[PDB]
RNA sequence: AGCGGAGAGGUA
DNA sequence: GGGCTAATGACGGCGAATACCC
DNA sequence: GGGTATTCGCCGTGTACCTCTCCTAGCCC
């Protein structure tokens, strides 16, 4: 350490275990996938569809390369312009023309000069896409991997004990293929969830006859007619038969079966062909056809039983080749014969006709069209497109030796007859693999050969596709659409009479990428209220989407946690409510593998000791090795002294000796995510309360002056750094100039001529109406290094994360105010500006043109007094920095109706007050600007001239210093670079002037659009929800004055009074330990401030810091300087921070020693006197400092009321919602709760005369205002709408 | 409304695609045959049989234009027209008199009942098919414009335009004398279009999202019956955030001032018109929005005994809607009585409830006489009263109504309750001491006063001033537990009355609050104790399971019986650890009586909250003191390794990952149980 | 100028 | 750009329809 | 003849609230 940003505050970490791997980059997976997206990624999607073969014109075209253009708009200007942060994508293609009725040769090699198509949104910053000025993020989808996996249904069909098995060949993007069993013992297939059909139809479509299908699965027994050959190891473990003697030596008599010793004695006897009696082969089934050698008639066909007439015909014909099927009771099942005996189709053409009839319903079949339709379904590249991970899963599940192979499925008989160019390539590398027959054989081994069944719950069967793969998929869809359009446009073309740019159109691919990036199930609107929420929203995987399950259906299996999730998927950061379990989160050290699976690092463990090596293992690799857990005590630096270390083999925690371990975890922070690791003492609290706290810590609000948490973790220096909310120095050096919104840094001569300059963002609007700002912390003349911090953002500290404030906590029931998770406050919380945040609300006002005339923004507004006209300027826009109230006029606008105009001015929403910080005017081109727009334009050009010549003077001073450091001896490159930088600054100023003075982008149909920014300081009030980090959510109760609060013997008044009844109910105890550790930290901070208040020597302070920092993590206080220790003691005036890890935390002895080191009691709890009466208490309470946070569930956006509001047009009912004056919906169960009491008069008055009646709603108001009491009951308008809707269905309904 | 003149007839899909198909019962045919006939794939002669085109041509070649056969809606229209149901009823009566098969009997009684209903209603059988199709009125659906002069799309308008376009094309093809195959194709397309208009998604699902139709916006979740008929959005309402307030009675509740101004605004207008301070309603509204001081006086005067309605939005039982007399308070949060929230089951972690204002003359009496909170005392489920002291009151009442061995100020004789209250406040006696007081209590048969002596504590004597005279002291001399105070509330409600029980429940909460703010209970790291023999029992069980594992790995016992005996001895060890923890928590405190030491019940922070109720059971104390036992797996089995650490000690990642399996399954079970409970509640209501 | 439908997120 | 112009990751319960061994 | 035995199709799956964006679209000048 000992850097510049680390010498200002050092937190004492209670970490006894070592650290072998530091915390990596948090959002690295999305930026890595987007870097890999720009041959895999985009280039494969280009090369897979751009070869086009024309039918009649014979016009082909091939691309040679692509290039991305320069982004014409910066993202800071793109957030205000309202467009998308995109880049032009120009593809350089070459068009060739083949001469007709001649040899294969091209005429002209004309190439299109970078034809433009599409516009990709460039990922900028930390992974936020900008499409309409709003930061959008694309979360990663978790779906089932392509391949082959098997399953069985429990009690689905016929409630039989024989569990039927199913198979499924999942492609990447194409047609599916299933293989399921049946309780009638017959396999059946289906294509794309259509109607079922037997397996013999697909095998006849492949080109397989019956005598070659039935002979390759089971063995054949040769019969000589009727003596048969004795097959060894066949009758053992099978159905018993009569006596069989080999050479008049019968080892096994009649009525018994061949055992293992009987099979050994039979195999040691030299068997041969024996005389089989005729009453044994009548139950068998023939393998192939048996015909006569002389006549040649088909007396015995294939897949038929051997009866007595066929046996006598075979004995008369003399055919000695009679084969049977080895059919046992359990080890061999005759399912193929049962499927062949059902379907009567015998030829390939009728099978293709049946396939074309099952696929296309109600269509006349054609023998020349079914062959074409069957080829573009399973055996083509343009429509099936099975990827490499699907082939890897296929070769891993079937049992093939090689990993890589062909993408499309290969068949032996289907590809042998084809004489195409691509068909000759696949048959040369393959060796008749027959993948479909291998799938059928593996399913047979599952059914009767006693295989294993894998459930879809692991991470080896689920892949994680990022933004790049989904972008490549939607670009592939758009490329197929533009390929079909280009084929129809250039089916008949000339050599050079037409342009290649007019063939392809950017409109369908642009509409597809706009529909993907703008509104989809994966484009989630992010929340920029915190850096923690910003870093945990991008590092989040989900199972919802177009290629996955939905949250509406049942998910009782996929909502449970699997043992594969240990180390890869976080089991704590999961949102409760509707979708609990479907929205998971990535771990800290977890990352994406090369195929899409999740890999976690482990340590290589030698048989004697543990080495310092890392190796990422996937989910299908952890089932073989014995991975040790974190319960491994160490005596030396690498030693195991336990005779039985707890470890897991396949997710089951067992005990094993340490001479058989293979892997071990690298860190105890592997299980939890980044949003769950910041909660201190997570090992003590319950899992559900930690799950509630991990969501309560996700929706905080940044305050004005954020304070550091006293009980942190130590990993908060990375979660605030990887989010990109704070600026970092790229090259360390000397800070030349600094301001409130600009930092000038001079690059030193080591990592060097142009110095860098930073522009800090001021108070702007975020996505959740939260004010964000960046304030610097360094001074002038400082020497910084590469990677240090310079400015802290919203809810940010010197290099650690800081969400809220620290307050006093006393667990005591105070007069029934803390009743059920209620929070009491004090006056000194409100009056000291502690929890008062800043909210920025945006208001707009457009001015379009109607059929009468256009609307203006003039100041001559009728029916407006002088109380509101004083704030308006001459242009009609309110002044910058002017205080506006609720209901005032800010933007004046009139609408002509027909001298006589209608008021349509923008009004302030009620209850909101504040100053107007920024006014932005968006004018249309061709319209003359007013005085306010001209003032904004002249202020903008003056500000950009100020920063332009300031940067030019800084660069000129840097170049002058660089030449003055070299002309001291006894040149042209310095003045040449100065002239080049001057020309670059002039070009940048010209581009900025041309981008400012041009008319911005507006909606089609409007003339002028203004945006007024408001800033309201939200106070704290009763009715506000406030939670903690340990998982104690609640609302506040009252604001008690400071004189009526409990106080200690010293004089400190307790600010927040909690309820001690929640500790046995919620079963968490970590909050009391956090309170005790915060009390110890505040005691050490008070002792440090009392020592530094007097003029004491630095040696005693150094001895005190050495006593409190490294007790019984070793740091030296005498390393930095002699005044740096005084600066560190001055920076710790409020309390030294503590860092407790998630699972390697501190015990009670260290906290007791820390409490005894200061002037604090040993037990951590003391007595305090009451503030209401002044007397003492009977039991001592726990007093300490707990870190709190203010939630976004305010009270201003919740409470509302209305009496008269707007009505609808279909049914005369009020609207719904806090906006547009919508009344609260009377529920269906509320009517039942009212009718359970009876009370028909309050049920008829709250259903008919209140809302639904068009006359009663006026009559009741007239009777209330006037004074009389006479109501009229009638039928509502909704029943009239219902009967008029029923009457439009040719059903007579009359109110009799 | 309007109508569409169709050149070709078309049948309704509700009488065809339904599972009791009425046309199949009327014409004695199946569903697939009439499906092939009605969609122009077969022929019907005019007895009833499926007939294709080759049979039609071979019959026309031999009939010489004497055997007419129609196909489509005209054939089924003639078959429904030419039948006479009066003779058909007698013919099917002879058929049911002849045929005696059971499924034939069921079909015969179904057809006879259908024919009887058709002749009783007087409806003709030809009214199943239709010729004139009516449309909806144009005011029933809006054409909502968007920003920029655009128009939002609709669902029924596109289907209506498709129907009118196909009808115009069919009329032009019939007028221009088209060949028969394209007329049959246009009639089939018109049939599919009308069948998609009447019920979309039942035949072909004519669209990436299928739009709604006339049968989709009535039947389903977004239908008119469950959105605009049973529950409608009403006015004079509004939500807030609940906040507990102890300084209010149980017959009243809090209300924000701006909500009270916005809800009772017509009453404010009527009061300003009656007082004469404002001439018109516009000047009164401007005086209200200008926020003078007389507006708050008018608002405080207009609602004094005017009740409102309160209702939590997730409601389960009939006590979810109650009535209170509101008072004007500050802030933006509705204040509620703490004893009411037991019936609402409303925690204070940011829950919202919507109010409703009864404004008629009869609704106020209906909300006062049978919906006030002083009348809904007993639950509709069982006879126990819902006014039970909650987690904050019963803790102070249990701390107040117990005794110890030796305290200061014991052994003295007091006069009455007033002497106890005069001697307690100046701290001359303890809160709990074995004293002998004298109390007066009446006897009911009738009032019969009586004075006796009793030996009790100081806190139970201080509790004897708020109980009514009908209750004896023997029902309150026991320590105030949960079930004991529930029995006391039931005995106070049984033989005394209502209003005295209401004011007794009012004073009991105030007494519990005033003694809980004086007790000052707090749980810390020192109060939660660990057993001393826990490590010894754990090492003994570790040696036992090591011996069992050695005997299993040596080759004597199989893995299943070894796993069963391991989890058996671990459950026995967990039970022994729980017993030792209960023994070292309950009998922890010791005291002395006149020099000699004596044992008593401990006064720890966890033990008081465990024994007094309104908290977790003994399993929650076992999980915080000793080992939590054996956790389960989601597939049904039990994990072999235990969790040999409480929540006070540290936990490794293994037992935390084991506990996560039991943690998430409970959340999934509560979500599925809530959904199934809502569905079962709806079915049991209906 | 009032009125519509989809997609995603969050509290109870 | 412009102005009219037209999917396969749900699951359980109940009633009709051939249909197959008796 | 006949009496069930699978089999296909229809029916449904809690309440209420808060915030955000995006919709009919397309095509040859
Ligand atoms: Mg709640």
């Amino acid at each position: 350490s000992y850097s510049f940003t680390e010498k200002k505050r050092i937190r004492k970490d209670f970490g006894k275990q070592r650290s072998i791997l530091e915390v990596p980059f948090l959002l690295a997976i999305q930026v890595d996938s987007y870097r890999e997206f720009l041959d895999l990624g985009l280039h494969a999607a280009l090369k897979s569809v751009f070869p086009i073969s024309s039918y009649s014109g014979n016009a082909a075209l091939e691309y040679v390369g692509y290039k991305l253009g320069q982004p014409v708009f910066d993202e800071r200007e793109c957030r205000q312009r309202g467009m998308s942060y995109g880049a032009p994508l120009r593809v350089t293609v070459r068009l060739v023309i083949y001469d007709r009725e001649s040899s294969t040769k091209a005429i002209k090699y004309v190439k299109e000069q970078e034809v433009y198509l599409g516009e990709i949104p460039l990922m900028t910053g930390n992974g936020t896409f900008i499409v309409n000025g709003t930061e959008r993020v694309i979360v990663s989808q978790l779906h089932r991997s392509p391949g082959v996996f098997f399953d069985h249904d429990r009690g689905k069909t016929h409630s039989s004990g024989k569990l039927l098995y199913s198979a499924r060949i999942i492609p990447y993007r194409g047609s599916w293929l299933d293989f399921e069993f049946d309780p009638k013992d017959a396999l059946f297939t289906r294509i794309d969830r259509r109607r079922k059909l037997p397996v013999s139809i697909l095998l006849r479509a492949l080109g397989y006859n019956n005598e070659e299908m039935l002979a390759e699965f089971f063995e054949i027994n040769t019969f000589h007619i009727v003596q048969l050959e004795l097959v060894p190891e066949r009758l053992r473990g099978e159905t018993l038969n009569f006596d069989l003697a080999d050479g008049d030596k019968v080892i096994v008599e009649a009525g018994k079966r061949i055992t293992a010793r009987h099979v050994k004695q039979l195999e040691a006897a030299g068997v041969a062909a024996l005389a089989v009696p005729d009453d044994y082969l009548v139950g068998r089934i023939l393998s192939h056809d048996v015909v006569d050698g002389s006549t040649g008639e088909l007396l015995a066909n294939a897949n038929d039983e051997i009866s007595e007439d066929q046996l006598t015909a075979f004995r008369k014909a003399g055919v000695d080749a009679v084969g049977t099927l080895w059919v046992n009771d359990l080890d061999r099942g005759p399912y193929l014969s049962n499927t062949l005996r059902i379907d009567p189709t015998k030829t390939q053409l009728e099978a293709l006709v049946e396939i074309y009839r099952m696929m296309r319903p109600g269509e006349p079949p054609t023998k020349e069209a079914a062959q074409n339709l069957f080829h573009n379904l399973f055996f083509t590249f343009e429509r099936y497109d099975l990827s490499t991970v699907g082939r890897m899963k296929f070769n891993r599940r079937v049992g093939r030796k090689d990993v890589l192979g062909e993408s499309v499925l290969y068949d032996k008989k289907y590809f042998a007859e084809r004489n195409d160019e691509e068909s000759k390539r696949l048959v040369a590398e393959h060796t008749d693999t027959s993948d479909i027959l291998e799938v059928i054989k593996v399913l047979t081994e599952i059914r009767n050969g006693r295989g294993v069944v894998d459930d879809i719950d692991h991470l080896g069967n689920r892949r994680v596709r990022s933004v790049g793969e989904m972008a490549e998929n939607v670009f592939r869809v758009g490329l197929v659409r533009v390929e079909r359009a280009v084929k129809e446009r250039l089916s008949m073309a000339e050599s050079e009479g037409l342009t290649p740019q007019e063939l392809i159109n950017a409109k369908p691919v642009a509409a597809a990428i706009k529909e993907f990036f703008g509104s989809s199930q994966l484009s989630q609107f992010m929340d920029q209220n915190n850096p923690l929420s910003e870093v945990t929203h991008k590092r989040r995987v989900s199972a919802l989407g177009p290629g996955g399950l939905t949250r509406e259906r049942a998910g009782f299996e996929v909502r449970d946690v699997h043992p594969t999730h240990y180390g890869r998927v976080c089991t704590i950061e999961t949102p409760e409510g509707p979708n609990i379990g479907l929205i998971n989160s990535l771990a800290v050290f977890a990352r994406t593998n090369q195929y899409g699976f999740l890999e976690t690092p482990y340590r290589k463990v030698l048989d004697g000791k543990v080495s310092d090596d890392v190796e990422y293992l996937s989910a299908i690799e952890e089932n073989e090795y014995v991975i040790a857990q974190a319960n491994a005590l160490t005596d030396a630096k690498n030693m195991l002294t336990e005779q039985f270390v707890p470890c897991r083999f396949q997710g089951e925690s067992l005990l094993k000796p340490p001479s058989e371990v293979h892997f071990m975890d690298v860190s105890p922070m592997q299980t939890v995510s980044v949003a769950a690791a910041l909660v201190p003492f997570l090992e003590h609290d319950d899992a559900n309360r930690a799950l509630m706290g991990a969501n309560m810590q996700r929706q905080a609000v940044p305050t004005l002056r954020s304070q550091k948490p006293l009980v942190g973790t130590g990993i908060e220096r990375a979660v605030a750094r990887d989010s990109g909310v704070t600026v970092n120095a790229l090259r360390g050096g000397v800070i030349e100039q600094i301001d409130a919104a600009r930092i000038v840094v001079k690059v030193n001569e080591a990592e060097i001529a142009g110095v860098d300059i930073y522009n800090l963002i001021k108070y702007t609007r975020s996505n959740q109406n939260t004010c964000i700002n960046q304030r610097p912390l360094v001074n002038v003349g400082d020497v910084i290094a590469r990677g240090d911090v310079l400015a802290d953002g919203p809810s940010t500290d010197i290099g650690e994360l800081a969400l809220g404030q620290n307050m006093l906590i006393a667990f005591m029931p105070w007069n029934g105010y803390n009743f059920e998770d209620s929070i009491l406050l004090s006056e000194r919380v409100v009056e000291e500006d502690r929890y008062t945040t800043i909210h920025i609300e945006e208001l707009t006002c457009v001015a379009r043109d109607t059929k009468l005339g256009p609307e203006e923004i003039s100041a001559d507004i009728p029916n407006v007094s002088e109380q509101a006209l004083n704030r308006l300027d001459e242009s009609g826009v309110v002044y910058i920095g002017a205080e506006v109230r609720a209901g005032d006029i800010m933007v004046g606008k009139v609408t002509p109706k027909g001298s006589d105009v209608k008021d349509s001015s923008l009004r302030v929403p009620p209850g909101m007050d504040g100053t107007v910080i920024d006014v932005q005017v968006f004018t249309r081109d061709g319209i003359e600007k007013d005085k306010r727009a001209r003032q904004i334009e002249e202020n903008e050009i003056k500000r950009v001239k100020k920063d332009f010549d300031d940067q030019f003077r800084i660069l000129e001073a840097a170049i002058y210093a660089r030449l003055r450091s070299q002309i001291v001896g006894k040149i042209e490159r310095a003045q040449k670079q100065i002239q080049a930088h001057e020309k670059e600054f002039e070009a940048r100023f010209a581009d900025k002037r041309g981008k400012i003075t041009q008319g911005d982008d507006l909606a089609p149909g409007v003339l002028k659009m203004v945006k007024v920014f408001l800033a309201v300081k939200r106070r704290i009030q009763p009715g506000d929800k406030m939670a903690g980090r340990h998982g104690n959510k609640g609302v506040v109760s009252n604001v008690v004055p400071v004189e009526d609060m409990p106080y200690m013997a010293t004089g400190e008044s307790v600010d927040i009074v909690l309820n001690p009844l929640g500790v046995p109910s919620r079963m968490n105890i970590g909050q009391i330990l956090e309170v005790h550790l915060g009390w110890a930290a505040k005691g050490l901070g008070r002792k440090i401030q009392r020592m530094l208040e007097a003029q004491a020597a630095v040696s005693e302070l150094r001895k005190f810091l050495d006593d409190i920092y490294n007790h019984d993590q070793r740091v030296d206080l005498s390393q930095f300087s002699d005044e740096e220790l005084l600066n560190l003691g001055k920076n710790l005036i409020d309390g030294v921070p503590m860092a407790t890890p998630v699972f390697d935390g501190a015990s009670e002895a260290e906290i007791k020693r820390m409490l005894e080191l200061a002037d604090l009691p040993q037990s951590g709890q003391t007595q305090l006197y009451d503030g209401r009466t002044g007397e003492a208490f009977d039991r001592k309470t726990t007093v300490g400092y707990m870190h709190y946070l203010k939630l976004n569930h305010l009270v201003d956006d919740k409470m509302h009321a209305r009496s008269t509001g707007p009505y609808s047009l279909v049914t005369q009912q009020p609207l719904g919602g806090k906006a547009q004056f919508g009344g609260q919906r009377f529920g269906e169960m509320e009517v039942w709760a009212l009718e359970a009491y009876g009370a028909a008069y309050t049920l008829q008055e709250m259903l008919t005369v209140k809302s639904d009646d068009v006359q009663g709603r006026n009559q009741m108001y007239k009777n209330i205002v006037d004074g009389e009491h006479e109501m009229v009951a009638g039928m509502p308008e909704s029943f009239n709408v219902l009967v008029k809707e029923i009457r439009s269905l040719a059903i007579h309904m009359e109110l009799e | 409304m309007g109508h569409i003149d169709l050149a070709s007839p078309v049948a309704h899909i509700w009488f065809l695609k339904s599972l009791p198909s009425r046309i199949g019962l009327m014409l004695d045919m199946t569903l697939r045959d009439i499906e092939r006939v009605l969609y122009f794939e077969a022929y019907v002669v005019t007895r009833r049989q499926l007939l294709t085109e080759e049979q039609y041509l071979t019959a026309r070649q031999e009939y010489n234009d004497d055997f007419d056969a129609a196909m489509g809606a005209e054939a089924v229209y003639e078959l429904l027209r030419t039948i006479d149901l009066q003779s058909e009823m007698t013919r099917l009566r002879e058929e049911i008199a002849s045929t005696g098969s059971e499924t034939k009997l069921k079909r015969l009684t179904k057809r006879i009942k259908l024919i009887e209903a058709f002749l009783e209603s007087g409806n003709r059988p030809e009214w199943m098919v239709m010729t004139v199709l009516p449309v909806l009125p144009p005011d029933l659906r809006p054409l909502v414009p968007l920003d920029g002069g655009r128009f939002a799309t609709s669902d029924l308008n596109d289907l209506y335009r498709r129907v009118i376009n196909r009808n115009n094309r069919l009329r032009r093809l019939l007028e221009l004398n088209a060949p028969d195959i394209i007329v049959r194709n246009e009639k089939r397309m018109l049939q599919e279009s009308v069948d998609a208009l009447l019920d979309n998604g039942r035949r072909g699902r004519a669209i990436k999202r299928p739009l709604k139709s006339l049968a989709d916006m009535i039947k389903g979740k977004q239908g008119r019956f469950r959105q605009n008929l049973l529950g409608k959005r009403v006015d004079y309402s509004g939500r807030s955030v609940i906040t507990v307030g102890p300084y209010l009675k149980l017959h009243q509740c809090g209300l924000p001032k701006k909500m009270a101004l916005e809800l009772f605004k017509p009453f404010v207008f009527a009061k300003l018109q009656r007082r004469g301070l404002a001439t018109t309603i516009k000047a009164a509204k401007k005086l209200v929005e200008r926020e003078e001081a007389e507006v708050w006086d008018i608002l405080e005067e207009v609602i004094r005994e005017h009740p409102v309605l309160l209702n939590r939005a997730p409601t389960l039982h009939r006590l979810g809607i109650q009535a209170f007399e509101p008072v004007l308070i500050e802030g933006k949060a509705i204040q509620l009585h703490p004893l009411v929230c037991t019936a609402f089951n409303a925690d204070f972690d940011g829950d919202q409830m919507a109010v409703h204002v009864p404004l008629s003359l009869e609704a106020q009496l209906e909300a006062r006489a049978l919906m006030m909170s002083t009348n809904n005392i007993l639950s509709p489920a069982n006879g126990e009263p819902i006014i039970v002291p909650s987690q904050d009151v019963v803790l102070g009442l249990y701390y107040m109504s117990r005794a110890l061995e030796n305290k200061k100020g014991e052994g003295m004789v007091f006069a009455n309750t007033s002497e106890v209250k005069r001697a307690y406040d100046n701290r001359v006696v303890e809160l709990h001491a074995k004293v002998k007081v004298r109390i007066t209590q009446v006897d009911v048969d009738k009032r019969t006063s009586g004075t006796s002596i009793v030996d009790t504590t100081v806190g139970r004597a201080l509790l004897s001033e708020i109980l009514p005279e009908g209750l004896p002291f023997q029902l309150a001399n026991t320590e105030m537990t949960k079930k004991n105070i529930s029995r006391l509330i039931n005995s106070s409600y049984r033989l005394l009355g209502l209003k005295d029980t209401v004011v007794f429940a009012d004073k009991l909460m105030y007494t519990g609050y005033a003694y809980a703010t004086r007790a000052g209970v707090s749980i810390g790291i020192d109060d939660m104790l660990i057993p001393d023999e826990k490590k010894g029992i754990l090492t003994e069980a570790e040696a036992e399971v090591l011996e069992i594992q050695e005997q299993y790995q040596s080759g004597l016992v199989t893995a299943g019986e070894r796993y069963n005996k391991v989890v058996d001895i671990w459950s026995r060890t967990s039970e022994r650890i729980a017993k030792a923890m209960m023994d070292t928590i309950g009998t922890e405190k010791v005291e002395n009586a006149k020099g000699e030491t004596i044992d008593q019940k401990s006064m720890n922070s966890l033990y008081i909250m465990a024994d007094s109720g309104a908290r977790g059971s003994q399993a929650q104390i076992r999980q915080l003191a000793g080992m939590r036992g054996l956790m389960a797996r989601p597939d049904g089995s039990i994990i072999e390794t235990p969790i040999k650490a409480n929540f006070r000690e540290g936990l490794n990642v293994q037992e935390y990952f084991n506990s996560t399996h039991g943690a998430r399954k409970g959340l999934a079970d509560t979500a599925l149980k809530t959904a199934n409970s809502g569905y079962l509640t709806r079915r049991l209501v209906d």
